[PDB]
């Protein structure tokens, strides 16, 4: 009847396509779905959940709660960072294992703003001030508190607020960061002042760190790799 | 008189075989590596296309790829076989490329794939512009060239006891092109 | 279902065709393009750019700046042309290597108006008059200044304007000139008067020549040839 | 997608069909056509052109001007026709070679009205009367002038009008005449009176004959045969 011409591309299965397929149970009525609470509509809405960053990946400390706290102490008051942290959400083992990172693993380009958090979880009576600094990419992580105070940085008073939060900003020439290897910036924490305390209270506080995506974050070009 | 035949499209838009991927049926006998063939899509081999592109500095273009497959038995022997079927994998930029014949990559969900059964309408797909930047570059004046993915082909029929070599011409044809900053063209000679 | 008939032409790949092809990354969002300045929309908009004509293709002078100037001198005042030039944009090595020519190379018929230019680039104090003549096709290039003055020709005073421009007109019976071999016309330059000068200023001026297409120019039936 | 059924007739090339075929130069712009004068729109508009009828096909007289004139003489005044002529536009060698006939050759049925002409081309002073008679088909060509005068017939006076024209009418039971073998009618010319002349003027006049189709003529079912 109607004259037609099959062009090239006919009879090839193309995984990456979708066309109305004939259904194998056309009579069968499907069970209606219910309003189960907690429907996810977009992967980003998981990247948006602040999760813990394994700061210590020392064979010993890893694979146990210990890989998540930072032993804020009161030992010789050195001048290096308390914990430096490169913001290559994918190019860094520390950040790689996070949830954010887990979703990033399934994509090649992603580009947004990471927001971090540092919940202090030491004595209620303990008190001090730590300097948290954002070394922007291209540069070098600061090694002295001084250098870091010159840069951007919060001066977070332990005693006043148990948690310093802070959204690092989005940047990239190539307006989509590549997950693979090589920049991204850093985040360090400096003892600004020692963590002074009243009575026998231990001189061993700890700090937890979070990370997540902000609304501006997004990913593109999916790429699963998981195999065996 | 009219300009139509020389608009950017009318110029660039033209099917041009850019390569011939060749593979061999997994003849369990002695087939070494011809099991699969893989090619990183790059214009840089077809002087023809290459030249027309270097006439500019920047450009964007949805590339369409057709596939023409051709087989034949290697031994004049009573070569019998059932219509084979080729797998055509497109590997988008920054994705792992298959190594083994049976490397997990063929299975990996990301890679758009094609199963073309021999002797049929030529296979065809069309990746859109995939620059990470805003246009593919043709020249650079900085330090650490762009990608357009990889093609990968492998026969799927397995224990065939008759070697069946097969070429696969790829006919890439730029579509929806747009260019920037024309430059003097390079002499035919250097390529 | 719907009865159809596949006519001849089905399942043939025809390089010269275009049909909606199934896309291999239907989910993938493409990077939006920016307003890069200098977008070209038609090849002609390159043919429209006056470029230099290698007047001398002598093995020696060629493949170096020297293949572009004309040694206007003050030696025995001969009566031939200073530089004759056949306007076969393609059938002549001199004009072949130009940009115009480069685009012409990718077509079989083209038909418009070439516009030339002769920028004199000798002393500011130098002065003279050269006769530039358009011998139309079919005829023979003029060999004496006299014959050329009878034809069409500008009398371009060096001293008054450093550059004689002049659009040669479009002609052809076969209302599309064929690039291959055989007419097209000529353009000669005659010393009209010697190039007189004040003091030690050298008696060696030079002249540059340009060529390009005008709005009426166009090409048709593409034909690439480049191979190895 | 859309479910379809290829009915019989698919993938057969049928010379006698026409379907939009994919074009091999979709970018290529065609040269616009001009108003060349003398465009033909229908083959009939050639059959409509009176051409000459080779009355004599005698090996000798044929293949030279001689095969077209009739030696009107002044020899023994016989009583047969001057030139009988069967109107089988195709079934008769005489009429076969005409233009009309040439187009008829490319068809099986045609059916219209032939119009003939007899331009006398003898002395300006010569004079006489010839009887031209249309023997309708089925009957027999007339052999005496008398019989012919009983039939339809013009009495054409040489002296008054140098040319007798006359449209023979269309007839056929089978309302489409078949070109092959068997009727069609006849056309004869009788000396009615001798062709009397004044002085030494020769007694050898001549007459030319034309034939062509009228508006009612038409053909159907094409059939080329030309081979080798």
């Amino acid at each position: 009847g109607l004259p037609v011409m099959n062009t090239p591309g006919s009879n090839q299965y193309l995984t990456a396509d979708n066309f109305q397929s004939p259904c194998a149970l056309p009579e069968f009525d499907v069970t209606p779905p219910i309003d189960i609470p907690g429907e996810v509509k977009n992967m980003m809405e998981l990247a948006e959940i602040d999760t813990m960053i394994p700061f210590d990946l020392s064979a010993t400390k890893k694979n146990t709660m210990e890989m998540y706290r930072v032993r804020l102490s009161d030992k010789p008051h050195t001048d290096d960072p308390i914990l430096c942290l490169s913001l290559s959400p994918a190019s860094d083992p520390r950040l790689s294992h996070t949830m954010l990172g887990e979703i990033l693993n399934y994509y090649t380009h992603w580009a947004g703003s990471l927001k971090f958090t540092f919940l202090f979880c030491g004595s209620m009576m303990a008190t001090g001030k730590l300097l948290v600094s954002y070394a922007p990419p291209g540069a070098d992580p600061p090694k002295k508190r001084k250098e870091a105070m010159l840069g951007t940085h919060v001066i977070w008073d332990i005693g006043l607020q148990s948690s310093c939060t802070m959204v690092v900003p989005w940047i990239s020439n190539t307006t989509y960061r590549q997950t693979i290897d090589t920049e991204g910036g850093y985040i360090s924490v400096f003892y600004q002042t020692r963590i002074v305390v009243p009575l026998s209270t231990p001189r061993e506080m700890d700090i937890l760190g979070f990370v997540s995506a902000c609304n501006d974050f997004s990913v593109r070009l999916l790429r699963d790799t998981t195999h065996i | 008189r009219s300009r139509s035949e020389s608009s950017i499209e009318s110029f660039f838009a033209r099917g041009a075989c850019v390569t011939i991927m060749t593979v061999d049926n997994p003849a369990s006998t002695t087939n070494k590596d011809k099991l699969f063939a893989v090619w990183k899509i790059t214009y840089k081999d077809t002087v023809q296309l290459r030249r027309k592109l270097e006439f500019f500095t920047y450009s964007r273009f949805d590339m369409e790829l057709t596939f023409v497959v051709t087989a034949n038995f290697t031994e004049t022997n009573n070569g019998h076989a059932l219509n084979q079927v080729y797998q055509i994998m497109y590997v988008p930029p920054g994705a792992p490329v298959p190594e083994k014949w049976d490397d997990y990559t063929w299975q990996t969900s990301s890679n758009p794939s094609i199963f073309y059964t021999y002797g049929t309408a030529p296979a065809r797909i069309s990746v859109p512009y995939v620059g990470i930047s805003n246009a593919y570059s043709h020249f650079y004046d900085g330090f650490s060239l762009n990608d357009f993915g990889i093609l990968a082909v492998r026969v799927v029929n397995d224990h065939n006891p008759t070697k069946v070599t097969s070429k696969i011409r790829v006919y890439l044809k730029p579509k929806h092109i747009r260019v920037w900053c024309p430059r003097p063209p390079r002499a035919v000679a250097y390529y």
